[PDB]
C-alpha cells in the first residue's frame, strides 16, 4: 500500500568507489526505514535501522540518511565482498513492503558473448519434442536480450532464459535460452537461429543451424 | 560477580505501571557509576542516600522497579505524591530510601498507529499502600448497582491505555521508569557497592 | 540463538500445510515475530507478523485470508497455517525475529535474526526422472558443447563434465519451473577447437529424487 | 520540592532569654533536617545536623529536636553574638536539598516611635527629568512599619521603594526611608504630596507632607 | 580550620559565560563531596550542584540543569563552576560548602566567604549625586541616584561626622541601576554655621564627588 521505488536498479563500481543507492516512498514514513544487504543463497543481513542508525557489527562504511520520502544508502568506500543485492524496507505503516532493490556488482571493462548454438538431437526429435538451446558465454554487463527465430519467425511464449551469477574472477555473466517445440512442430521449419544483442557487441551476433545437414 | 543492572535498564521492553516489573538483587557487587553514567537522564533524583556514598554502603536487598509512565506523570515517582499513578499505580513510601531515574523513551515506546499496549489503572475505590502492585482487571463498579462482570453504565473496565504516538508533546510522550529501593534489614548484607 | 523452521516440502496446490518455528537463545516472548518468503531466484516478500501478546496481527494482501500466525510463547515457538497453498506461494520461508514488539509503525522494527529456512512447493505431478540430451559441438579457436538436464521433479540436479576432469569454463545455469510443473536445466563448457576429435567428452547428470544418473557422451555430429 | 515553613519569621529577645524557633515540612523527612546561623554579611555556619546532632564547637545552649514535618531549635540562654537569622535545611531529598524561610531573632527594646522627614526633590535633579520624593523613617522600633504614599489623596502603588537599615549600635532602633520615583512629566500633574506612616508606636497614623 | 576562599565573580551580561572557583585548604579535599550554594539579593539560600570526591558523579538543581557545570581539581584542591547562559535570575551571591559527611545525606559543615555574580547589560555608569534640604531637631542627607555597579561609599565630613549618620543600602530599579540614600540628624542650631558635605565615592566607575548640603 506503500510503494517504495529504488534507484537504480542495477549498480557498477569499482573498488574504493562512492555508491550511493536512492529509495523513495510513495508517502512520507518519517525515519522509519531500513535497509538490508543479501548474498545470493543467503538470509537478508539488517544494516541500517531508523533511516541513519548503524546495525551492530556492521562496518561504519555503510550509512544511511534521510526522512520523510527520499532517503540514501551509502557505502563510503566499495569492497569486493559487498557485492550483493539492496534492499530498503518501510516499518511506518502495515502491510510491510520492500523495495525492489539494487543488485551492487564489482565493475569490470565491457565483455562481448561467445554465441553458440544447439540443435535437438536425433534421440530427443523421437521423443516426440524439439529442443534449441542458444549459449551466451563470458559477457558484461549482465543486460543482454536473446532473440529466438523460427525461419525468420521471432518466438514469444515457448522460450526460458537463465543466467548464471557473475562470475567472481573475469566479473562477466553467461546466458541460455531454451526452445521448446514438439516433433510435428519441430520438422515443420528448417532454420533455427538466436539473436544476440549486447552492450560489448556492436552490432547483434546470430548464430543458427539447417535442420537436417 | 556483578549486578545485573543492565538487564532492567537496557530491556527491550517494559511493563505497564499498574502491573510493574520487580528485580530482587542480591548477592553480587553493584557497579553503581557505571550504571548512572550509561544513558543520559532526564529525571534522577535520590531521597534517604547519595548516588555517590552508594559505592561505600552495603545493603541486605536492591530492589529495581521499572514502569512506563507519560512525561507529566514522572512527577509521582516520589515520596509523599498523589494522583492517579502515584494512588492507583505506583506508590512509594514517605521514608522512601532510593533512587528515581527516568528517561525519554518515545523512540522505543510510541507507534505511528499509537501505542495502546501501555496500560493504567484508572478507577480504584482505595489509594495503593507503598510498594502495592494491583493486576486486577475486575469491573468497577461507580454506583450502587452491582456489575458482575459487564460493562455498562457506573461500570469501567479498571484500566486505560496512553496511546504514544511520537509526534505528541513532551508531556504526553513515554517515559521509562527505574526506581532503585535500598533495604537495610538487620540480617547479613549481600549486596555491596564496588 | 536460532531459528530453526520445519513442515515445509511437497504439497498440492489447493491442500493445507502448517509450518513451524522453533526458537532459542533469546526470549521469545522479548520480540515480534515474521514470516518472509523468497521464490527461488527472486526477490524477498513478507508474509505474516504478529506483536507477541497477539495484540497486533497483520498479513500481506496476496496471503490474506488464507494464512494464520501464531504463536505459542510457553513452547517458544511460531506458526503459520497456510490453507488453500497456489502455485505463487512456492518459495523457501524464513522464520524472522523482529527487533522489537510492534508490527506497523516502531521506528525499530526490523528483521535482525533470520531462520535457514524451510523450503514448500506447490504444484501438480509427483517424481519424474529427467532424459539427458546432448548438445553436440558444431562445426561452424574454442569450441563449446553442453547438455540438456529436461524434465524432472523435483529440484535438484547437478552436472559435472569428465567425471570432474573438466572445470574451467564450465558453466551451469540454475533451472527453471516449465508450465508443466517439472523442471528443466543445462550446463556447457569451453575447450580448445584443436582437441573435438582426440578428447572424449562426457557429462555427468545426477538427479537424486528419482534416482537417475546418466554419462552422455558429447560427440561432434557426423554429417 | 519540599518546602520548608518557619515560624515566626521575626521574633525579638533579650539577652538571657529562651528561644525555639520553629520549621516545619511540606512531607516527612524523618530525622534529616539541619539548622545554620548566619549573620550579616557572613557565611553560614552549621549548628545542627540530624536534628537533633550538635555540631563541633557550637556551644551547647543550641539544641535540636523534632522528627517528621516538625522541628525546633532552641537556644537556652540567648547571649549577645547568637543575634543573627537562622535557617533549616531539609536534606531527606538529597538530590533536591532545600531551605527554610530563616527566622532573624532580633534585640528587644522598647518600642520607639519614629520621627518622620520628609525631603522634596533638589533642583539640580529637577533638570535631568526625573523626580524622586523621599520619605524618611528615624529611630523606631520594632521594624514593622507600613509607608504609604499619597499624591492628591490617591494611593501611590508600583512607584516607591524602601530600605532599611540595621540595628543601630546605640539605640537599637531601625531607620527606614522610601523613594517615589516619578517623571518630571507626572510630577507637575499633581499637587500633594505625602506620606502617611502606620507604626506600633503612633496611637493613630501620622502624615508629613509639603507643598510644591 | 578548614577554609574556602572563592574567586573568579563579577559582572557579566545575559547570556555570556562566567566561572569560578573554590580553593580549599586544612583538610583531605580528595575525599570530600563539594557543593555550590548560592543566595539572592535579600533572598533565601538555594542548593546548585553537587560534585563527588573523585569528580565522576556530578548532581544539578533543576534551575540550573543543563547550565551550568560543576567540577574539581584534586590537584589543586580546588572547586569550579562553570556557569554558561546567565540570566538575571542568576545574580546572587555563590558560597562552596563542603559535605560533612557523617550521615547518609548531605548536609554543608563549612562555608566559603562567597564572590558576587552580577547578571546584566547596563555599563559601569558614575553616579549622580543630589541633596535632600530640610523643611525637635532637623534631618538632611544626599541622594546618590543612578550609579552601576554596587558599591558606593557615603561618607560625611571626611569620616569626622560618625554619630547621627544613616547610609541605606542600595535598591536595583527599573533602569537597571542602583539608588542609595544616606542622611544625618543634627541640631537644627548648628545650621547655617556648620557646614555638611557628603563623600560620594564609586570605584568602580573611579568617580568622587564631594556636594555641599545647605537649607
Amino acid at each position: 500500500d506503500i510503494q517504495l521505488t529504488q534507484s537504480p536498479s542495477s549498480l557498477s563500481a569499482s573498488v574504493r568507489d562512492r555508491v550511493t543507492i536512492t529509495c523513495r516512498a510513495s508517502q512520507s514514513i518519517d525515519t522509519y526505514l531500513n535497509w538490508y544487504q543479501q548474498k545470493p543463497g543467503k538470509a537478508p543481513n539488517l544494516l541500517i535501522y531508523a533511516a541513519s542508525s548503524l546495525q551492530s557489527g556492521v562496518p561504519s562504511r555503510f550509512s544511511g540518511s534521510g526522512s520523510g520520502t527520499d532517503f540514501t544508502l551509502t557505502i563510503s568506500s566499495l569492497q569486493p565482498e559487498d557485492f550483493a543485492t539492496y534492499y530498503c524496507l518501510q516499518t511506518y505503516s502495515y502491510p510491510v513492503t520492500f523495495g525492489q532493490g539494487t543488485k551492487v556488482d564489482i565493475k569490470r571493462t565491457v565483455a562481448a558473448p561467445s554465441v553458440f548454438i544447439f540443435p535437438p538431437s536425433d534421440e530427443q526429435l523421437k521423443s516426440g519434442t524439439a529442443s534449441v538451446v542458444c549459449l551466451l558465454n563470458n559477457f558484461y554487463p549482465r543486460e543482454a536480450k536473446v532473440q529466438w527465430k523460427v525461419d525468420n519467425a521471432l518466438q514469444s511464449g515457448n522460450s526460458q532464459e537463465s543466467v548464471t551469477e557473475q562470475d567472481s574472477k573475469d566479473s562477466t555473466y553467461s546466458l541460455s535460452s531454451t526452445l521448446t517445440l514438439s516433433k510435428a512442430d519441430y520438422e515443420k521449419h528448417k532454420v533455427y537461429a538466436c539473436e544476440v544483442t549486447h552492450q560489448g557487441l556492436s552490432s547483434p551476433v546470430t548464430k543458427s543451424f539447417n535442420r537436417g545437414e | 560477580n556483578l549486578c545485573p543492572f543492565g538487564e532492567v535498564f537496557n530491556a527491550t521492553r517494559f511493563a505497564s505501571v499498574y502491573a510493574w516489573n520487580r528485580k530482587r538483587i542480591s548477592n553480587c557487587v553493584a557497579d553503581y557509576s557505571v550504571l548512572y553514567n550509561s544513558a543520559s537522564f532526564s529525571t534522577f533524583k535520590c531521597y534517604g542516600v547519595s548516588p555517590t556514598k552508594l559505592n561505600d554502603l552495603c545493603f541486605t536487598n536492591v530492589y529495581a522497579d521499572s514502569f512506563v509512565i507519560r512525561g507529566d506523570e514522572v512527577r509521582q515517582i516520589a515520596p509523599g505524591q498523589t494522583g492517579k499513578i502515584a494512588d492507583y499505580n505506583y506508590k512509594l513510601p514517605d521514608d522512601f530510601t532510593g533512587c528515581v531515574i527516568a528517561w525519554n523513551s518515545n523512540n522505543l515506546d510510541s507507534k505511528v498507529g499509537g501505542n495502546y499496549n501501555y496500560r493504567y489503572r484508572l478507577f480504584r475505590k482505595s489509594n495503593l499502600k507503598p510498594f502495592e502492585r494491583d493486576i486486577s482487571t475486575e469491573i468497577y463498579q461507580a454506583g450502587s448497582k452491582p456489575c458482575n462482570g459487564v460493562e455498562g453504565f457506573n461500570c469501567y473496565f479498571p484500566l486505560q491505555s496512553y496511546g504514544f504516538q511520537p509526534t505528541n508533546g513532551v508531556g504526553y510522550q513515554p517515559y521509562r521508569v527505574v526506581v532503585l529501593s535500598f533495604e537495610l534489614l538487620h540480617a547479613p548484607a549481600t549486596v555491596c557497592g564496588k | 540463538v536460532q531459528l530453526v523452521e520445519s513442515g515445509g516440502g511437497l504439497v498440492q496446490p489447493g491442500r493445507s500445510l502448517r509450518l513451524s518455528c522453533v526458537a532459542s537463545g533469546f526470549t521469545f516472548e522479548d520480540y515480534a515475530m515474521h514470516w518472509v518468503r523468497q521464490v527461488p531466484g527472486k526477490g524477498p516478500e513478507w508474509v505474516s507478523g504478529i506483536s507477541w501478546n497477539s495484540g497486533s496481527i497483520g498479513y500481506a494482501d496476496s496471503v490474506k485470508g488464507r494464512f494464520t500466525i501464531s504463536r505459542d510463547n510457553a513452547k517458544n515457538s511460531l506458526y503459520l497455517q497456510m490453507s488453500s497453498l497456489r502455485v505463487e506461494d512456492t518459495a523457501l520461508y524464513y522464520c524472522v525475529k523482529d527487533r522489537h514488539y510492534d508490527s506497523a509503525g516502531y521506528l525499530v522494527n526490523g528483521f535482525h535474526i533470520w531462520g535457514q529456512g524451510t523450503m514448500v512447493t506447490v504444484s501438480s505431478a509427483s517424481t519424474k526422472g529427467p532424459s539427458v540430451f546432448p548438445l553436440a559441438p558444431s562445426s561452424k579457436g574454442t569450441a563449446a558443447l553442453g547438455c540438456l538436464v529436461k524434465d524432472y521433479f523435483p529440484e535438484p540436479v547437478t552436472v559435472s563434465w569428465n567425471s570432474g576432469a573438466l572445470t574451467s569454463g564450465v558453466h551451469t545455469f540454475p533451472a527453471v519451473l516449465q508450465s508443466s510443473g517439472l523442471y528443466s536445466l543445462s550446463s556447457v563448457v569451453t575447450v580448445p577447437s584443436s582437441s573435438l576429435g582426440t578428447q572424449t567428452y562426457i557429462c555427468n547428470v545426477n538427479h537424486k529424487p528419482s534416482n537417475t544418473k546418466v554419462d552422455k557422451r558429447v560427440e561432434p555430429k557426423s554429417c
